[PDB]
């Protein structure tokens, strides 16, 4: 029959780990690199696209960076066709949750249940896992600002400052190196781009090349703010830092 | 070579055989000895129980499948009481709804058809269990042999087991003497345990070591052990 | 790297499926059988090896009858045979349940010709190990049909399977040649018995026992029945008296 | 009889290669040249008729196609597997659009759709991925006009223009020194023609190159009047003799 | 490294080699079919093969009535046609029914087409191994062939030929329409067009034909159907006061 | 039938409950709890068909415990009222409707405020300084439109409820045993043990 | 690789094969049949001195008059326990009667080889046989005092006297030698302790053994602590003494 | 509309003694006013010394005495041939008749 | 529709799968818990590899299953969140129709159960977590401390680890941990839990959380100062010998 051509996706190692989860995990060190950083007033979510082409259009174009909510956002490395199907099932989970109680999903509650969404096709059901890693940037009136990772695993952890994709080993050394409690978002940025800047594969660190966001409260507003960084917008903040 | 064709029962070898299913039909050989045999008024199973230790019980090697219907079992005794239940339904809708006996030659069409869904479906095992059905309806008394492959035979007599080949040579030599024991239950059980006999090479046949079974025209499957088979010895 | 005969439905380079003719192979180690048709019905006859004096002559009967009017006999594995026929009986009364009339040997042809065909699509079930030889009366003529274990099926003047299939063949082609316009139904059964005879002497070691069958418009009312006593006697003892 | 393929047949390999979605890329790198371009006020796709026998009628086989009045696709790689998606790209137009908002669904969203039918093929238990690659044009009303590719994995991307299959790699650097942002649809279609006459070496005319625009409204091609609201198709595909106009002056 | 050659995925060139080989299997019956489109009518012609003395030379036929409109020759294992046969018969009465009028040539080569694809993308499913040429005189279209293959690919025809020598017959049609310009056969009757077939059979295969020989169907407007061997007996003695 | 009063005050919410079960001719009981705790800040009364009522009410004060111990969290007065709704809401157009008329009395400890919902077993929402499910509110909604005031203490929440008790056990036709009063604030939900004989 | 339910040359189910090889990694159990009770007794074998034995529950109630003993994977014994007692209480539900211990233990085996990928018949939800042999112990009206042994390949056989799991051979060949068809409970009890001495790794105490009877007045009791320590004091007396 | 009981007549009469027991039933099938038969038996002896009848619906009646005679076939082979008590029969006939608690059948039976 | 047989009996009769899920609880992250005479402490480390976690939000290592009973664990962390979620539902549905909590006992044989349940389904890997169950039962002042692992077997410990170095933990509670008289007090209880820890962690001033629950539903979690203070202490035992 059939059981010839099984890989069997969800079994255990002798010495006790997952090949389909290292393997997808293998798959997401090559994929562009994301960082995350979150500080006393606001969050950063910085990506890297890949290779890039003359005639990839730029304005329409964001493949990265997604909206999940109107307080919570996530930056992807791996799959974006993977990453799409889960990204869908958050936004409807944040629409149950808004339909049953009157408040937005709490951040950790969004962040677990694609986790455990995750988790599933680590333990049963015979498919692969889905070739991602996240990184959610949140907030809400119990915990306020919030950075949670997760990969293909189904594990997630919470940050102060992270990076996914490649070389992440280089980047949290790097972050480990000048990130402070007492930041701001504007200090923040600058971290997020040098960091970028350090650790790419490409010769220099240009607009096309990348995706930028913020999660801030309104400087006067009092209500809370997702920017999504216009091409334009970052082409300025690039010669703002000093990389022109 | 041959490791390649064995693996499940949906497979073919190059020679056109069913592995799985040869391997069943060794289960069979591997069980203890058991007899069947008649005349045109009764039918009789005889059979050989095995133990574990001489702390253990011998294992039953004969079950009822209606008033006028059993069998004898040899190889898996899960596989037979699957079998055996599933033929005691049949036996069972034939007179709830028909207020009919069933005729023992559907009797081994019906394990025959069973025997065969499991030698052409993927995931499941043939059945490792060879049957000795007897029986008594409007055509008077019968005798079958079943094998795991489906093959079901109609025969005056046959022997299944271990060292069977001694006792199916008795049978064929003995053929026009015991079909003629009518009105005479006694002389035909006679007949089957001076042909189990034939098939032992170890053990003597002894009181809770001997199984046997009757049935015929006036009289219903009944099983004899312990102590009411003790003057066959 | 090979291994192309391992699995059913599997296309070998040649374009051959060799579960199929494995199968082939349980029906040439088979017993022989055969049709004859004659100028208003049909004739079927079968081998029955004779492996012990402890089998009951007369009683393990291989041809089989699917409604009323249709007969079947095969070679190789006894239970498939049994299964297909279950099969035949099912897809007749069906026919006759929405159609009212019996089924047309043409259309009970078929319908085992794509339930066979079915168990060659499939790695999840394994091909038939028999060919079915079967026929029989319908409103216009009489039809014999042979049926291979890949679903292949055709019309015969005359067929056979089996051990002696080739000594058969020969002797059904002399047929064919010496009777252009038709054989009588009387006639097909005692020659019937002389083809059987005659392809016994493949299993020449071991005794065998004669079944014939036949199905014809002024001999039978077109229904299918069994040749017994003095007409089996009649055509036996033409095989034995032309054996010499 | 029953499917036992439950199981994915794509599966990460220690090197984090998804197998079978790399082959299915060198599938479409066999297939032919096909392309797209956009200008300001329109786009265009096109790509080589390869017929398999001179005894074949290449108008019966349309490599372009209408998915919504507003969207057309074309692919490059194994055309059977593209007509099955051009079957459900317009079905979930309308079930999982238009059914609901009564209009048709924005280019993004269609190719979102699209991709998501593809990646399914990359997970799902018992299926291959699609051998194809994707080049959807299209224009909606809050968006204006837009090119996307779409990849055997699902994935997608918005071009400015871009080529794909066989001569990809010569076209797209053709491409990248004629394109500008101030093109008129006109040019996009002369660019167009030129890019394709680079991959075919044999016959090069209106009979054997499939092309098509996402322009203007078409009033004379929506088969009505009466509504004000409704205009036409802005999808034209181009006929054999309004191609060959455009390779006399060329 | 092996199982990519047993089941429908992709080797590491890119290719489907079940689906490869099942066009193999479409050569095992040795058998070469022509068709061609007239003023009004489709023509297909298939040789016939009867080795077996024993067989019923009126059962062995590779042509099939597939709807009153529509008809069928396969290239390919009698088992796969006679499935792909039925299951075209299924699906024009269920278009007929569900749609109100009768189903376009072109129309059910794409749905076999599409079906053929299916088995070519989902993992259980084997490939069948033929080919399938569908004629009719469409009452839109006009005189139709679409041929469908196991790689469920499926195109409209001027011509068409399949079977081991192929690319004898195909080579010599398109000298034909070179020569002639037009892309079909310029006679009104379909007893002259039956015999054109069967002419530039013989011109390129290179062989005679009697009247067991050959198997033939006609399409006209809204009729299709299959000659005797009496009327190609009819139409072989046509050919041989011409030439 | 069944009394259930509730009044949202200054920094409480009271909810007094009739202490009688009665099935045909006789009064079963007269010390009834028609009340679940559903999270320490959180309580909900309610009144209806026989079974249903406390069924529905354990149901909910799983659901709300379960959430809790999974959030190590408590949710607010609105929260859990917008869930009762939604399980009534789907109630009616099942097989057979939780026949079920709720009140839910929560201190929110975030806006630190008193807050009382309505929620009737169609599903129907709403938040009120008082309220009253059954035949109640023919006499209460009208003696609290003329005796409230929103800055009440929860003393003053207690001699209002005590005028709303005297008057519907002088004109209702049935005997409801008199009430069990709870007052819900920012310290949790105690039991007026006196107000029967006050 | 190859099926769950495949069959050997030799002619045995692979799995039910292996099965047999982690009950002898198991902890030895023994049962003795007499005519005064059946007694039943196992080695609890804690890996740790930190283990609290008595927590180990490797003798289980199935009704008041059928007990049960369990070597093996011990964790694969619940839902054949919680199938038993179901089987047993519902007897009585239909019948207002005890079940016998044969039927209760026929019900057991039937379960056994309801494993596979899928076996035409009946739909057997279960990836491999259970890793646990039985010893089920119990008295009824018309059989008496019984001892069954009930493994993994679906078959039961009635015993004497039986010991199951890591020392069963050693075990087997000394209760051979012992077992006579007069023994008293009391001579049952203190020959349990006799042969777990002999086959344990450890020196046998009141907590590192439990000993269990039933008997047709009492039902089926799990000795404490306390009673068990002066049967292994009184033991150890009667083997210095001859 | 369908009814899908009818009435048969009939009486059954039961008495136990000291070491004996007997069941008793007139032998007459009714339909309203109609004689349907003269003798047709109503009480029936079930294996195991127990003794049967279900009066009322006597298609109901047919249907119980069927049913629970097989229930005493399937007891002996599946408790070794044991005997089915009187009380154990008893238990039994309940969970036959309210397994049909929502579409009974119309029988006064006494065993 | 996925039923494939993953956890199956090897030639000498061992389940590869239960094996190997083992395998990933001795990578996990160390897990200890010990029993006073009126108290339960579950100790845990963290991980020193990547230490710019946001400590308030990451996932804490014990979880409360009820008001009154703790889980802690070690192996995959994301197998761990389904079986605690279940037992979280069982221990709710127990309250709604025995009206009373679970015993400490009861909520482990379910854990157990379904850990036992993933080695004979189709279709499905073991758990690669093994867990540590402590508590109170209601009404009840003893202390009740529970393990269980992949393949479903459960028991209680006076004093049990788990995970990475679980062997020289356990070697040094072997030696330390005096079943006759218990650690008598909640202070007493809690520094040889953090001693033990100390053989294994190396310097984990935040690196090892202790958690205690007392009988009553009275359950809380320790601070990094208040756990330093133990540390602290301890570490100036070694030298005045």
């Amino acid at each position: 029959g059939s059981r010839r051509y099984d890989s069997r996706t969800t079994i255990f190692s002798p010495e006790g780990r997952l090949y389909q989860v290292e393997y997808a995990l293998e798959s997401i060190s090559h994929a562009g690199t994301a960082i995350g950083i979150m500080a006393s007033d606001g969050i950063v979510l910085a990506a890297e696209r890949k290779v890039t082409s003359t005639l990839l259009e730029q304005d329409t174009s964001t493949e990265k960076l997604y909206k999940l909510n109107d307080k919570i956002a996530v930056a992807v490395a791996g799959l974006t066709a993977d990453a799409e199907i889960l990204i869908n099932t958050a936004r409807i989970h944040a629409q149950n949750y808004l339909k049953t109680y009157n408040e937005d999903i709490p951040v950790e509650i969004l962040v677990r249940r694609l986790s455990d969404i995750k988790q599933g096709y680590t333990q049963h059901g015979g498919l692969r896992p889905f070739g991602v890693s996240f990184i959610y940037a949140g907030y809400d009136d119990r915990y306020g600002y919030q950075l949670y990772t997760s990969n293909p695993s189904g594990n997630y952890t919470g940050w102060k400052a992270i990076s996914v994709g490649a070389n992440t080993s280089a980047a949290q050394t790097l972050l480990q190196m000048d990130y402070k409690d007492d930041m701001k978002v504007d200090d923040a940025i600058e971290l997020a781009l040098k960091t970028l800047s350090k650790t790419t594969d490409s010769s220099a660190l240009t607009y096309d090349r990348l995706e930028f966001a913020t999660i801030r409260k309104g400087a006067n507003d009092g209500e809370v703010y997702q920017k999504i960084f216009k091409p334009q917008e970052i082409k300025d903040i690039l010669v703002k830092t000093g990389i022109t | 070579f041959r490791n390649n064709y064995d693996g499940d029962t949906v497979t073919f070898s190059p020679t056109g055989r069913l592995f799985q299913v040869e391997y069943a039909l060794e289960a069979i050989k591997q069980g203890s000895v058991t007899v069947g045999l008649r005349s045109n008024t009764h039918a009789v199973l005889v059979a050989l129980k095995r133990n574990a230790d001489e702390l253990s019980s011998y294992q039953k090697k004969i079950i009822k499948c209606d008033e006028h219907m059993g069998l004898s079992l040899a190889g898996l005794a899960p596989d037979a009481r699957v079998l055996s239940n599933y033929l005691r339904q049949q036996c069972n809708y034939s007179s709830l709804v028909f207020n009919r006996k069933l005729a023992v030659e559907r009797a081994g069409h019906l394990l025959c058809d069973k025997a065969q869904k499991n030698t052409q479906s993927y995931g499941g095992r043939p059945y490792g269990v060879g049957l000795l059905i007897i029986g008594y309806d409007k055509s008077g008394a019968h005798l079958l042999e079943f094998q795991p492959s489906g093959n079901v035979t109609e025969l005056y007599g046959t022997a299944i087991g271990a060292r069977s080949q001694g006792a199916k040579t008795y049978l064929e030599r003995t053929l026009d003497t015991f079909i003629k024991i009518d009105g005479n239950p006694d002389e035909l059980i006679k007949a089957g345990v001076e042909a189990i006999s034939q098939s032992l090479r170890d053990e003597s046949l002894t009181v809770d070591n001997l199984s046997i079974a009757i049935v015929g025209k006036d009289t219903p499957f009944t099983i004899y052990d312990g102590e009411a088979v003790a003057k066959y010895i | 790297g090979t291994g192309y005969d391992l699995s059913n439905s599997v296309f070998s380079p040649d374009g051959r499926n060799f579960q199929v003719e494995y199968a082939v192979k349980a029906v040439e180690n088979g017993t022989t059988s055969i049709g004859i048709k004659c100028n208003d019905g049909v004739v079927f006859a079968v081998e029955k090896l004779i492996t012990s004096k402890l089998l009951v002559p007369q009683k393990n009967v291989k041809i089989q009858v699917v409604d009323r009017h249709i007969g079947c006999v095969y070679s190789g594995l006894i239970p498939d045979g049994r299964h297909l026929v279950n099969r035949g009986r099912e897809e007749a009364a069906s026919f006759k349940k929405l159609y009212k009339t019996p089924i047309p040997i043409p259309a009970f042809a078929d319908r085992l010709g794509q339930y066979v065909q079915a168990h060659t699509l499939y790695n999840s079930v394994r091909p038939f190990g028999v060919s079915t030889i079967f026929g029989g009366v319908d409103k216009n003529g009489a039809h014999l049909y042979m049926l291979e274990p890949s679903g292949s099926y055709w019309g015969y003047k005359g067929a056979a399977t089996g051990k002696g299939r080739q000594s058969a063949k020969a002797e059904l082609e002399k047929l064919v040649d010496h009777h252009p316009e038709g054989l009588s139904a009387r006639e097909a059964v005692k020659q019937a018995a002389k083809i059987i005879y005659l392809a016994h002497e493949d299993n020449k070691e071991k005794d065998f026992e004669l079944e014939i069958s036949w199905c014809s418009l002024s001999e039978t009312n077109g229904l299918h029945k069994f040749v017994k006593g003095d007409l089996l006697q009649e055509a036996i003892d033409f095989a034995q008296k032309e054996i010499n | 009889m029953t499917d036992r393929y439950s199981f994915s047949l794509t599966t990460f390999s220690p090197s984090g290669k998804l197998g079978q979605i790399d082959y299915a890329l060198t599938a479409v790198k066999q297939g032919v040249t096909s392309l797209g371009i956009k200008a300001t006020n329109g786009v265009v796709i096109a790509t080589e008729k390869k017929s398999s026998s001179p005894l074949a009628m290449s108008e019966t086989l349309s490599k372009v196609s209408l998915l919504t009045p507003d969207i057309g696709a074309v692919y490059s790689g194994m055309g059977p597997d593209y007509r099955v998606l051009v079957d459900k790209s317009r079905k979930v137009a309308h079930t999982s659009y238009k059914r609901i908002y009564g209009e048709y669904p924005p280019t993004k969203l269609l190719v979102s759709e699209v991709a998501k039918i593809m990646q399914e093929a990359t997970q799902s238990g018992g299926v291959r991925p699609f051998g194809v690659s994707l080049l959807i044009a299209g224009h909606d009303e809050f968006n204006g006009f837009s090119l996307y590719q779409v990849d055997p994995s699902g994935s997608y991307f918005p071009w400015k223009a871009t080529a794909i299959g066989k001569g990809s790699v010569a076209a797209k650097t053709f491409l990248e020194k004629r394109w500008n942002d101030e093109l008129e649809l006109e040019d996009a279609i002369h660019i167009a023609l030129l890019t394709l006459k680079e991959s075919v070496e044999g016959e090069f005319n209106g009979d054997t190159i499939e092309l098509a625009i996402i322009g203007d409204e078409n009033p004379d091609l929506l088969g009505y009047t009466g509504i004000p609201t409704d205009k036409g198709p802005r999808f034209r595909k181009l006929t054999s003799q309004e191609i060959n106009d455009r390779l006399e002056a060329l | 490294a092996g199982y990519d050659r047993h089941i429908t995925i992709f080797s590491p060139e890119g290719r489907l080699y079940q689906v490869e080989y099942a066009f193999k299997a479409t050569n095992q019956t040795n058998i070469n079919s022509l068709a061609v489109r007239g003023k009004d009518c489709t023509v297909v012609i298939s040789q016939k093969k009867v080795p077996d003395k024993l067989l019923d030379p009126t059962t062995v036929s590779y042509i099939f009535c597939i709807s009153r409109t529509i008809g069928m020759v396969v290239n390919g294992p009698i088992p796969d046609a006679r499935n792909a046969a039925l299951r075209a018969k299924a699906e024009a009465a269920e278009f007929r029914y569900k749609y109100g009028y009768d189903m376009p040539c072109d129309v059910l080569a794409k749905r076999m087409a599409n079906l053929s694809q299916i088995y070519t993308q989902r993992a259980y499913m084997r490939p069948l191994g033929v080919i399938l040429t569908f004629v009719s005189v469409d009452e839109e279209l006009g005189p139709s062939i679409y041929k469908t293959d196991p790689a469920g690919y499926y195109v409209g025809y001027k011509a068409t030929a399949t079977g081991p020598k192929q690319q004898e017959i195909t080579t010599n049609l398109e000298n034909h329409f070179k020569k002639s310009k037009i892309d079909h056969i310029n006679e009104e009757s379909w007893e002259k067009v039956v015999e054109f077939a069967i002419t530039h059979m013989i011109d390129a295969l290179g062989t005679e034909f009697s009247k067991n020989d050959l198997e033939v169907g006609v399409a006209t407007k809204d009729k299709f159907f299959t000659l005797s061997a009496e009327n190609i007996e009819e139409r072989l003695v046509a050919i041989a006061e011409q030439d | 039938m069944d009394i259930i009063l509730g009044i949202r005050v200054q920094d409480s919410v009271i909810l007094a409950s009739s202490k009688a079960v009665t099935r045909g001719i006789s009064v079963l009981k007269d010390s009834d709890d028609k009340t679940r705790q559903l999270s320490p800040h959180t309580l909900m009364s309610f009144a209806g068909e026989a079974g249903d009522t406390v069924q529905f009410a354990e149901y909910i004060q799983a659901n709300i415990q379960l959430y809790s111990i999974r959030e190590d969290y408590e949710l607010s007065p609105q929260a859990v009222s917008s869930f009762v709704r939604q399980e009534l809401a789907k109630s009616i157009r099942s097989r057979r409707p939780y026949q079920v008329n709720v009140l839910i009395g929560g201190y929110d400890k975030k806006k630190n405020k008193p807050e009382l919902y309505q929620i009737d077993y169609l599903g129907t929402k709403v938040e009120l300084p008082y309220g009253a499910h059954g035949y109640s509110g023919f006499y209460t909604f009208s003696l609290l439109d003329h005796h409230y005031r929103p800055d009440m203490t929860t003393e003053e929440g207690l001699d209002l409820l005590k005028l709303c008790v005297q008057e519907l056990e002088k004109r209702m036709p049935m005997d409801f045993k008199g009430v069990i009063v709870k007052i819900v604030d920012k310290d949790g939900i105690r039991q007026v043990d006196d107000f029967q004989a006050q | 690789d190859r099926g769950v339910s495949t069959f050997s040359p030799e002619g045995r189910l692979f799995q039910v094969e292996y099965s047999l090889e982690a009950i002898k990694l198991g902890s030895t159990a023994i049962g003795i049949a007499t005519k005064e009770g059946v007694v039943l007794g196992v080695e609890k074998r804690a890996t740790s001195p930190l283990l609290e034995s008595d927590s180990i529950e490797k003798i289980v109630e199935i009704d008041r008059h059928i007990g049960c003993a369990m070597s093996g994977l011990t964790a694969d014994a619940r839902s054949m326990i919680e199938h038993a007692r179901t089987a047993a209480v519902t007897h009585n539900l239909y019948y207002d009667e005890d079940i016998n211990v044969e039927s209760l233990t026929q019900s057991v085996c039937d379960l056994a080889l309801r494993f596979g990928e899928g076996a035409s018949g009946e739909e057997r939800l279960m990836s491999r046989p259970f890793g646990v042999a039985l010893l089920i112990a119990g008295h009824d009206a018309d059989d008496g005092y019984q001892l069954f042994h009930a493994e993994p390949s679906g078959t039961f056989y009635r015993y004497n006297a039986k010991a199951i799991g890591s020392g069963s051979e050693g075990a087997q060949a000394e209760l051979l030698n012992e077992w006579h068809s007069s023994l008293t409970l009391k001579e049952a009890e203190l020959l349990v302790l006799k042969i777990l001495k002999q086959v344990m790794e450890e020196k046998l105490d009141e907590n590192n053994a439990q000993l269990s009877c039933i008997t047709k007045q009492d039902g089926f009791k799990i000795y404490d602590n306390e009673k068990t320590a002066e049967l292994i004091k009184e033991l150890k007396e009667k083997e210095a003494a001859e | 509309q369908f009814n899908p009981y009818g009435d048969n007549g009939g009486t059954i009469l039961g008495i136990a003694g000291e070491d004996f027991a007997v069941l008793a039933g007139d032998t007459r099938n009714i339909t309203d006013y109609s004689i349907n038969s003269r003798y047709e038996p109503k009480v029936f002896d079930c294996g195991d010394n127990i003794v049967m009848s279900a009066n009322g619906f006597a298609a109901d009646g047919d249907a119980l005495v069927k049913r629970f005679k097989n229930s005493v076939k399937w007891y002996h082979f599946d408790h070794n041939d044991k005997k089915l008590s009187i009380n154990s029969a008893a238990r039994n006939i309940q969970h036959l008749l309210y397994g049909k608690r929502f579409f009974p059948y119309y029988v006064h039976t006494i065993i | 529709g996925y039923d494939r047989a993953l956890s199956i009996f090897s030639p000498d009769g061992h389940i590869f799968q239960v094996e190997y899920a083992l395998e990933a609880v001795k990578r996990g992250t160390c897990a200890v818990g010990v029993k006073g005479k009126n108290c339960v402490v579950l100790g845990c480390e963290r991980r020193s590899t990547l230490k710019l976690q946001d400590t308030r939000i990451t996932p804490s290592k014990v979880s409360k299953i009820d008001s009154h009973v703790v889980l802690s664990f070690s192996g995959l962390n994301a197998d761990s969140r389904i079986l605690i979620e279940k037992a979280r539902v069982e221990a709710q549905s127990h309250r709604l129709t025995l009206e009373d909590p679970v015993t400490v006992e009861y909520l482990t044989r379910y854990v157990a159960g379904v850990q036992q349940r993933y080695t004979q389904s189709g279709g499905v890997r073991p758990f690669g977590v093994s867990t540590l169950i402590a508590g109170f039962d209601p009404r009840d002042d003893e202390p009740k401390l529970y393990q269980t692992e992949p393949s479903g077997i459960y028991s209680s410990w006076s004093a049990q680890t788990i995970g990475r170095n679980s062997k020289t933990v356990r070697e040094f509670l072997e030696k330390n941990y005096d079943r006759k008289e218990p650690p008598a007090t909640v202070e007493e209880c809690v520094k040889l839990t953090v001693r033990s820890l100390l053989e294994v962690v190396q310097t984990g001033a935040k690196n090892i959380e202790i958690t205690v629950v007392k009988p009553d539903s009275d359950i809380v979690a320790l601070s990094s100062e208040e756990i330093n203070q133990y540390v602290t202490q301890i570490e100036q035992e070694k030298q005045e010998q």
